[PDB]
RNA sequence: AACGCGACGAUACUACCCGCACGUUGUAGACGUAUAAGAAUAGGCUCCGGCCUCGUAUCCUAGCAGGCGAUUCCUCCGCCGGCCUCGAAGUGGCCGUCGGUAAUUCGCGUAUUGCAAUUUAGACACGCGCGGGAUCAAAUCCUUUGCAGACGACUUAGAUGUG
RNA sequence: GGGAUAACUGGCUUGUGGCGGCCAAGCGUAGCGACGUCGCUUUUUGGAUGCGGCUCUUCCUAUCAUACCGAAGCAGAAUUCGGUAAGCGUUGGAUUGUUCACCCACUAAUAGGGAACGUGAGCUGGACCGUCGUGAGACAGGUUAGUCCCUACUGAUGAACUCGUCGCAAUGGUAAUUCAGCUUAGUACGAGAGGAACCGCUGAUUCAGAUAAUUGGUUUUUG
RNA sequence: CUGUCCCUAUCUACUAUCUAGCGAAACCACAGCCAAGGGAACGGGCUUGGCAAAAUCAGCGGGGAAAGAA
RNA sequence: AGCGAAUGAACUUUAAAUAUGUAAGAAGCCCUUGUUACUUAACUGAACGUGGGCAUUCGAAUGUAUCGACACUAGUGGGCCAUUUUUGGUAAGCAGAACUGGCGAUGCGGGAUGAACCGAACGCGGGGUUAAGGUGCCGGAGUGGACGCUCAUCAGACACCACAAAAGGCGUUAGUACAUCUUGACAGCAGGACGGUGGCCAUGGAAGUCGGAAUCCGCUAAGGACUGUGUAACAACUCACCUGCCGAAUGUACUAGCCCUGAAAAUGGAUGGCGCUCAAGCGU
RNA sequence: CAUCGGUUCUGGCGGGGGGAUAAAGGCCCAGGGAAUGUGGCUCCUCCGGGAGUGUUAUAGCCCUGGGUGUAAUACCCUCGCCGGGACCGAGGACCGCGCUCUGCAAGGAUGCUGGCGUAAUGGUCACCAGCGACCCGUCUUGAAACACGGACCAAGGAGUCAA
């Protein structure tokens, strides 16, 4: 009836996907499921994963998939009777959560050796415990936190005022400058982010990210891969403990 | 459309203990005591488990079970407030005139008086007398700021926009006379 | 309240075409 | 409020108070004119057993319009005294004395009001009589005053005095 | 000359022009069609008017000022627009037959209306006939219409209740208004020029209720 | 100086509470408290509300007076 | 209605609703032949007569409270309102005909009140039953029964004519159409929101966001040569879109009731007054 | 007060007929189904309970034909029989229609009884009370409204006579 919220029509050049990005999704597992021999099954946890254009532009020779898990769980079929493959059924298993699949004609040796080689550190995200603790020095901020030191450093921008002072810190704009107190320091004491082994949220990651420290580990970890040929999955040593489905 | 049943659950902590009389409800744990009514509200109370209040209406329309959320949520900020408290950190911001704040308390009905002076370098000194039961604190934590801690949200909350009302500036350029008593943060106390 | 709606409901026509798509002054003034 | 109310002073008679003999006196209307918790109603009461739709309940209710007498009963009413209580427009309790009193049963009287004719019966108020106690008042006119004034009205003063 | 009509508006009136095209949910299955837009009025350089005026009561708000708010490059100051508000107040000129417009002076401002066809109360500044005509009017020719009491309000007495004194308060009315100066402070703010506000203090204007110390006026004190 | 206004002075005229006695006239259906409604720009009696207390004295600035229409 | 009948309101087999004129018996029709000054080629037609036919349902129904003729006598010559039909006009008012009904000269019940509204017309009384209209006393009779709707900062109690429309309502109920969802819908929380590319012209500077035009490709899960915030430019944030968690119905437009606003002045007053809120309002 | 007549209001009781010879419904007889799924069982970190699966089993239910059954009841229409109340009693020898015919409820109320026999009933004035109720005439008009006459009382006072 009445008395509802007025959703707002946005003035977008772009449309929801939908069935057609579906459908676009089925046919592209089809058609990638014949090519190649193995798929690896893989998760990243609670990354940004946004180090996967990378990754993809290493494999240029290898196709990844990281889509919607269910979706992609049919795709291959969960079931001996909608399966490419005997055994994708056996997969779709593995594929529970945030993870996804990595089709190569390539080695397991080379690839796992590929993905325990690669570590890049990246920022917090939210859940993780803190394997530090950052407190940003008492008097003008920078746009460091006191990490880099202050004579190679350069202020921060006086625009994240009311976004810091929202995320919760005590901070004043003195003659242009963002400061905590007095511009020569003494004043007060200093503002701790987040302290060590202590799990963080997201105000904490927000505050991480402006002042653009990293305190997490980006790495994919491979719960299992599907040689297509002898027909054979293998339990990845991670995919042991991990929630299977 | 006249629905015949609706339900709403509240749980409880361990370490407190709920006494609902008709429609008055008395909440005791760790920070104290806390009462308040809401006989103007029809709703069975009831307990289904160990340690869990449901809160039912039968033959009510879409206003009553909205009702019903709202009582929901008013007996669980109590279960809030007397279990963790409530704080509300405020500062205070000048350009040339510091603002003094004095915070005193009284033996005479209980209460705490916050006293404002050089507001904007205006003579009159502003008296606020605060609610029963919230606590007036300038920390040596930061500077020109101040603590408004309590058991009852919102004595808490009104407490912090008597005071922010309070000092308000008048006839000037809101763009340009930036001073004033603000509340920042928002929070419990454990 | 009436002129807003008809101009905010002629904007959502406008833009949902142009989303999918991808003289007398003249007299006068002689 | 000139037809709203209270407190106090003095109240000659008339009758001020008290008791009854009452009244061919009045009444927008006796006939058991019987009954105090508070508060809530999506809760309440309780002796703490339990109880709550329901006041279609409790009390009370028999005797010539209610006699006389008798076995039995200490139960229930009424009046006066003492101690206290009640103020929102003023009452109730306790004790005492005295009077009346079927909870059970019985005898003597009812007659004739003649086949019904309101079963004239209550309350407060007022009025006429007695016999007990108590007191012996004011206002207005008149003269005067000017704090008042069209006239009224008002503030004043006339009894022995600071007249 | 004959006939019809003989007053008139009365949940009327107010802020946003008309004409034509385009679009146009619909109704419909060509025709009606709102809001917008385009064209005309309309742009490439900065006197009109032909019954008026003054005093008092009451009411309205469609608010001029005062009180409190919202918005504005609103630094300060001075303001503009809008909102709640009728408690309180709301001039004098020049000119013109009169009024308004414009212009000029004090002021906080110097708003607009109703009292219901008689704009609350008070005051002030012709048509018929006849003669002669008619390309046209004229007649000292006649006739003729022109309607100290009750009640309200303001005060003052009052019988009944024994006179008197001392009180209560149902109901009814109701009241305060504006400006300026000192301190804040040459501070806040501002490049400069300029330049506030709350607290505190003191006066003045209007209104209202009293009063005769003093001062001025009055004289049948006929002193 | 004035074909201007106001005030002071003089004259003319009309201007007067109560008591004693004497003592009319005008006019007069009956009356007289208000608000809304009473289709016929009509209310004074009707509807329904406000209300509403004897008998008088003085003041009076309100009502009890008006059109007729091209 | 049809045109699987023909033809094409002007088509028809048939035929609506709606009012309306005339006729319905001895106050008769014919047929038949006598006359005529009419007429015809003619006893041939027309008129005037004869005969017959049905007196019983004699020629539908229903009422009938009698109808007709002549003579004479008194008061009357106005209209106003409304339904329907009909002609014309305006922005709206309105103007003119025809028929019928109400008022005249008419009391009574109801509409609180009343020229035009509803019921019903009349001697004096008694009893009963009703009409219209009502049943919360004023006020006679229901705080009657059933199912629902509405809360109004002067509702409503029948005004629906106006104001008033394609009107404004994050008020409330019922319904219709379309669309998405255990292939995880709406809302939310944690993340991505990337490369060519600071794309071309212009600007001192303009890198998606002071300006003009197009707006492509890859990567895909998805990302616009970008919806907003911001910088001198950047940077940064954010939206669109996408994935994880959650878990089951949502959300877009109309329609129909009730409610608010949809414009108001001036002495204090009016659903008749009180007052009324699972009504003492609204529909059945 | 009893028994009658007329009008009338109101309560109850005994039958008859009709629907689909009511539809339902009880109890039996077969046949067929399902779920808001009973009993089992299978699960589930179970105060508790859920979920699963399947067609009577340790509940049942729906549906189709059949018997009891011409069942009962509702509704509608009908034939009667009792009970309570109100108003009225017109006429005055017989005649008549009748009947339940020694008689009668059949062309209109008699019988028994009580108190009073006088202001008791009845009546007239004045007052109260409840309800109702514009000030008469003239004139105009379709009608109002306005306008005109009306201080009161007694007497006089206006369609006559003649041709």
């Amino acid at each position: 009836p009445k008395s509802k919220r007025a959703r707002v029509y946005h003035l977008i050049q772009v449309n929801k996907k939908g069935r057609e990005a579906k459908e676009r999704l089925f046919s592209n597992i089809r058609e990638t499921i014949p090519k190649y021999q193995h798929c690896f099954v893989f998760s990243v946890d609670n990354m940004r994963n946004n180090y996967l254009k990378d990754v993809r532009h290493e494999l240029n020779d290898c196709r990844i998939f990281f889509g919607k898990t269910k979706l992609m769980a049919r795709a291959l079929g969960t079931t001996p009777e909608e399966e490419q493959a005997d055994g994708l059924h056996r997969l779709t298993r593995y594929l529970t959560g945030t993870v996804g699949l990595l089709f190569t004609n390539r080695d397991p040796a080379d690839i796992e050796s590929y993905f325990s080689n690669l570590s890049q550190v990246d920022f917090a995200r939210a859940g993780t415990v803190a394997p530090r603790t950052v407190t940003v020095p008492t008097g003008i901020v920078y746009s460091t936190g006191g990490e880099v030191p202050p004579e190679h450093d350069v202020p921060v921008s006086h625009t994240l005022e009311p976004e810091l002072r929202r995320l919760g810190m005590p901070v004043r704009m003195i003659k242009g400058k963002v400061c905590l107190g007095d511009e020569k320091g003494e004043a007060s004491e200093g503002y701790t982010i987040c302290k060590e082994g202590e799990v963080l949220d997201s105000r904490q990651t927000r505050l991480l990210k402006l002042f653009s420290i990293c305190l997490s580990e980006f790495k994919v970890s491979l719960l299992g891969y599907w040689n297509s040929a002898s027909g054979e999955v293998t339990e990845l040593e991670a995919g042991k403990t991990r929630p299977k489905r | 459309m006249r629905y015949i049943h609706s339900e709403e659950t509240i749980p409880v902590p361990e370490n407190l203990k709920v006494s609902i009389k008709s429609r008055l409800v008395t909440v005791e744990g760790p920070r104290g005591k806390l009462q308040k009514d809401l006989s103007h509200i029809a709703v069975n109370f009831s307990v289904v488990k160990k340690g869990v209040i449901g809160l039912e209406i039968h033959h009510g329309s879409r206003k009553d079970v909205a009702a019903l959320r709202t009582v929901r949520t008013i007996i669980n900020n109590m279960i809030i407030g007397v279990t963790k408290g409530f704080k509300y950190k405020m500062r205070y911001v000048y350009a040339h005139f510091p603002i003094n704040v004095n915070v005193e308390k009284n033996a005479e009905t209980g209460c705490y008086e916050v006293e404002i002076r050089n507001f904007i370098g205006e003579k009159i000194v502003r008296k606020v007398v605060m609610a029963p039961g919230v606590e007036v604190e300038i920390s040596k934590a930061q500077k020109d700021e101040l603590i408004l801690s309590g058991n009852s949200l919102e004595a808490v909350s009104q407490s912090a926009a008597d005071i922010q009302q309070i000092c308000k500036v008048r006839n000037k350029d809101i763009r340009k006379f930036l001073d004033g008593i603000y509340v920042s943060e928002k929070g419990n106390i454990v | 309240r009436h002129a807003q709606k008809i101009q905010m409901r002629k904007a959502i026509k406008q833009h949902e075409e142009r989303n999918v798509k991808g003289t007398a002054k003249a007299l006068s003034s002689q």
